């Protein structure tokens, strides 16, 4: 009603894959230990 | 069939759902009408 | 009477009365749409309409909330970041496909000032489809994973959003979309002024230089009702003065047809006079007409008039017109789309597809003769019903929506001053007189005399008015300028030339002490000659890569740098293309496809097999990045080169234009032996070609003086 | 639509008969009465 979050301000999840992350990486960082190191910043898929 | 889960450990929750129009579909929501109702689900639960 | 305004002013804003105090228009700051409501009825009740929503949700109060730019709610072969709710103004993101695939488009893009995204539309695309894939606009949803031919993809936009464009679309024959590419728009979008009139003139300009030889007809429709007002006439008036003189700076002087309606519908110039040509005789018509009568008679009957447009082009059993196939119609109205008398308009514009044989082939779709502009005056327009008169051609737009008027007549003293790059090359336009060099202007057909040797016959492509392009493994250093004749257009006699220039990297025997005798590299050269050639209707030149007419050509922005134009021609996938071979003293055209993508190097190891290359043994030693390949058996049988047909043009057909992007160069297998084509070609029996976009720093040069306008 | 009876003549009719949606205004006659399953028919002879 006049509370709770109004319906047409939800915005709704959508992006439901099966599969993803398809990528190539090259471990291009400096190497410790014989170790390279490389931080990727991904984003979550909306599936629970 | 949509399920709604409450996964909280002692909090009751007071919802209400509600289901869009679509012109493909031919349910009870309108374009001048809208299909929800308001019902209560008890921690660690789900409903129906 | 007048409605009361109290209770409707908007929170952040103030207001203006249009047409009387009968309505009020909202108007907000810069960054800010109305909600819902853009404007409002005043209703004889007292009170004016209520804010309803799309939606219809009663709200209280109105307030201005600010501008977001569409969600993509829907991308397929890649991932998009960020993700978000909502994007405010100046948010960007970023586009990028997964392994295997190639990124065509915009891969940043930017949220700016009118609601639209930057750019082009990236396109995540695996070229495995004979249509390209035609991508997801941000907004939009599309059904139809498969991109085969005669398949169909449907479109829809999000809630409270317009659909712009073509609902439906069918990859047709040729790799090409029927339709033009969606874009959802809202009710607050409008168009800028400096973007109507850059689209409008790249489409009229199509349709006017095939037209070249008087047979073009144009019909100007006007809307009279009394939604719009008196003061808005006589500034649309002005702005219909301005357009006349721009079409006769072409040197095309069409015919004219005059109507302006409301309730009825008034012809005030027709096209069948004799008068109707004259273009300065119309002019002195719109200084004449007056609105007097239209006021008396306040509507909107949109059919009517149409119905007069009908029976302008219609014959009464003329039996078939000379024209009927060769004659080019374009159509310009403005009206506010809120239609109220007559019924659907849509049903006209059926029975003038039909009068003039469009969609009843399938050969043979005729979508050419037959432009239809709409342009929106007011805040109060319908832009459904504004789309569905439009017509729909690929990568063009026909859908304007502006406010105010007077921005509108800022549009067509801009486009005055902008200069379109006429491009005569790659023009065939279908005369019936169909013998070669009709369908081939281009190409020009070299002979060269040997003491002894005996004939060399080559070929090349007509690039400019002294310049013939071709290979430079033709000639030789001893070859003498005396002994080199060039005929072009199917002529019995020979022109003569100045000077054949070779590019400078061209060493034939180079190789010889790596034991390969022969060697193919930038197999490229030009042939200046003495006479300049006179333009017509069997010599033409074919366009180029990285021009100013090759950007207007493809509907391109004119900021596409040469590289966005690689992307265009050339992608990473197997590209339909075609050349010009001699079958039996007559010129015919063969259909190949260039393996660009994960075949190019199925294609390449096969030169193996070449003579005189059986014992080569780097691969990639003879195969420099200068090369392309054609011919082979995936995925489909494509016809060889021969020896006669070496130096001729590759040619790429894109939107019923001809653009070279190649010159013939060597061949693995000779299938021709002059007697017919070997009807048993062997897999392997692959073609090289000398790839364009690497031979541009020279191609610049030696052509600097031509009027082809290199991009930088 | 609507049960209305507000009535109000030309100032609640005209503007809702003069909207860009409205396509036709008949007046007419029934004649007969046709239930036959799925839809009903009504045939209406237009008087003018
Ligand atoms: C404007 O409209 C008219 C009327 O539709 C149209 O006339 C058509 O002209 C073409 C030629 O341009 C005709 O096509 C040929 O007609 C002859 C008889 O005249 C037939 O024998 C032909 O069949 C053979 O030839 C073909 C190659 O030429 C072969 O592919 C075929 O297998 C046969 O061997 C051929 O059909 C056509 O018949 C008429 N149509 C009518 C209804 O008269 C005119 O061309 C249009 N103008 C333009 C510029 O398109
Ligand atoms: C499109 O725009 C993006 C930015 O929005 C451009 O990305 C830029 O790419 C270069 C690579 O040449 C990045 O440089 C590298 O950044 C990483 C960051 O981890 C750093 O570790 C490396 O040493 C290197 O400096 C650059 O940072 C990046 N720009 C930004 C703002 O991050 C991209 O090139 C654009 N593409 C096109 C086609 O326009
Ligand atoms: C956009 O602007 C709103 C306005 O308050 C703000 O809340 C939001 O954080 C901004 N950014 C995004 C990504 O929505």
């Amino acid at each position: 009603d006049e509370d709770i979050i109004a319906e047409e301000n939800i915005v709704s999840r959508s992006e439901f894959p099966e599969s993803w992350l398809w990528n190539v990486e090259d471990l291009k960082e400096p190497p410790k230990n014989g170790i390279s190191t490389k931080l990727m910043n991904i984003f979550l898929k909306d599936s629970i | 069939r949509a399920v709604l889960y409450n996964y909280r450990q002692n909090q009751e929750l007071k919802v209400r759902v509600e289901l869009l129009h679509n012109p493909a579909f031919c349910s009870l929501a309108t374009t001048k009408r809208r299909h929800q109702q308001t019902v209560t689900i008890p921690p660690k639960s789900s409903l129906s | 009477g007048s409605c009361s305004l109290e209770g409707v002013e908007i929170k952040g804003g103030s207001f203006r009365l249009l047409q009387e105090g009968q309505a009020l228009e909202y108007v907000c700051p810069s960054g800010f749409y109305p909600y819902p409501v853009q404007t409002r009825t005043c209703r004889s009740t007292g009170s004016w309409s209520t804010l309803k929503t799309q939606d219809q949700k009663t709200v209280r109060k109105a307030e201005c909330r600010a501008i977001h730019c569409p969600r993509p709610h829907d991308f397929e072969n890649g991932e998009y970041w960020p993700r978000s709710p909502y994007y405010n103004v100046s948010d960007e993101i970023s586009f990028h496909c997964y392994d295997g695939y190639t990124l065509r488009g915009s891969a940043n893009r930017t949220c700016q000032v009118n609601g639209r995204w930057s750019g082009q539309t990236a396109i995540c695309d695996n070229g495995a489809g004979y249509c390209s894939n035609p991508g997801i606009p941000i907004g939009t949803r599309k059904v139809g994973s498969q991109y085969r031919l005669e398949d169909s993809v449907t479109y829809h936009c999000s809630r409270g959003l317009t659909l712009r464009g073509s609902q439906r679309r069918t990859c047709q024959e040729g790799g090409s979309w029927s339709g033009t590419e969606p874009s959802c728009q809202d009710s607050f979008m409008y168009d800028t002024p400096q973007e109507v009139a850059e689209a409008f003139l790249s489409s009229l300009t199509e349709t006017i230089e095939g037209v070249d030889a008087g047979s073009m007809n144009i019909y100007l429709v006007l809307d009279g009702s009394g939604s719009i007002g008196a003061s808005n006439f006589t500034g649309a008036k002005k702005c219909l003065v301005n357009l006349i003189e721009k079409v006769a700076s072409y040197g095309v002087k069409p015919r004219y047809g005059l109507v302006t309606y409301a309730t009825y519908p008034k012809i005030w110039v027709k096209v069948s006079e004799a008068d109707s040509s004259n273009a300065d005789w119309v002019t002195k018509q719109l200084n004449e007409i007056n609105y007097e009568d239209h006021k008396l008679k306040s509507g909107t009957n949109t059919k009517k008039a149409l119905q007069a447009v009908y029976s302008m082009m219609s014959w009464p059993d003329d039996v078939p017109p000379e024209g009927w196939n060769r004659t080019r119609h374009v159509i310009i109205l403005m009206t506010d789309g809120l239609h109220n008398m007559g019924g659907d308009p849509i049903t006209v514009i059926d029975e003038i597809r039909d009068l003039l044989y469009i969609g009843k082939d399938r050969k043979n779709p005729r979508e050419d003769y037959l432009d239809v502009y709409v342009f929106g005056v007011g805040p109060l327009v319908n832009q459904v019903n504004i789309n569905a008169l439009a017509s729909k051609k690929d990568n063009e737009q026909h859908v304007f929506k502006v406010k105010d008027m007077e921005n509108l007549e800022d549009v067509f003293y801009q486009m005055i001053d902008e200069s379109q790059s006429l491009s005569l090359c790659g023009m065939v336009w279908e005369h019936r007189k169909g013998t070669d060099y009709h369908k081939q202007p281009w190409q020009a057909k070299i002979s060269v005399i040997r003491p002894s040797k005996g004939h060399e016959s080559c070929m090349g492509a007509v690039v400019s008015e002294y310049f013939v392009l071709t290979a430079a493994h033709c000639f030789t250093v001893d070859d003498k300028e005396h002994s080199i004749k060039v005929s072009v257009g199917g002529e019995k006699r020979d022109l003569e030339i100045e000077v054949v220039l070779f590019h400078p990297n061209y060493n034939i025997n180079g190789k010889k002490e790596a034991g390969i005798p022969e060697f193919y590299d930038y197999d490229v050269a030009l042939i200046k000659l003495k006479n300049k050639l006179k333009y017509g209707q069997t010599i033409r030149p074919i366009c180029l890569p990285c021009t100013e007419g090759t950007t207007r050509a493809l509907r391109l922005p004119p900021t596409t740098t040469c590289q966005q134009q690689k992307e265009e021609l050339l992608p990473a996938q197997d590209i339909k293309a075609l050349f010009v071979s001699e079958e039996e003293k007559k010129l015919t055209r063969k259909e190949v496809y260039i393996k660009n993508g994960d075949k190019k190097g199925s294609c390449e190891r096969d030169a193996q097999y070449a003579p005189g290359y059986d014992k080569v043994k780097d691969i990639s030693e003879v195969v420099t990045p200068r090369f392309l390949c054609t011919g082979g058996v995936s995925p489909y049988a494509d016809p060889n080169t021969c020896r006669g047909d070496s130096g001729g043009p590759l040619i790429v057909h894109k939107r019923s234009r001809f653009i070279q992007v190649g010159v013939i160069s060597w061949g693995v297998v000779d299938v021709c032996k002059n007697q017919k084509r070997q009807k048993q070609v062997p897999a392997h029996a692959r073609d090289f070609h000398i790839n364009l976009f690497q031979v541009l720093p020279w191609l610049k040069e030696k052509l600097q003086d031509e009027d082809l306008g290199f991009l930088a | 639509i609507q049960k209305s009876d507000d009535k109000v003549t030309l100032e609640e009719r005209l503007d809702k008969a003069c909207e860009p949606g409205v396509d036709y205004v008949y007046k007419t006659r029934l004649v007969k009465v046709q239930l036959s399953n799925d839809f009903d028919e009504y045939i209406m002879a237009i008087e003018q």
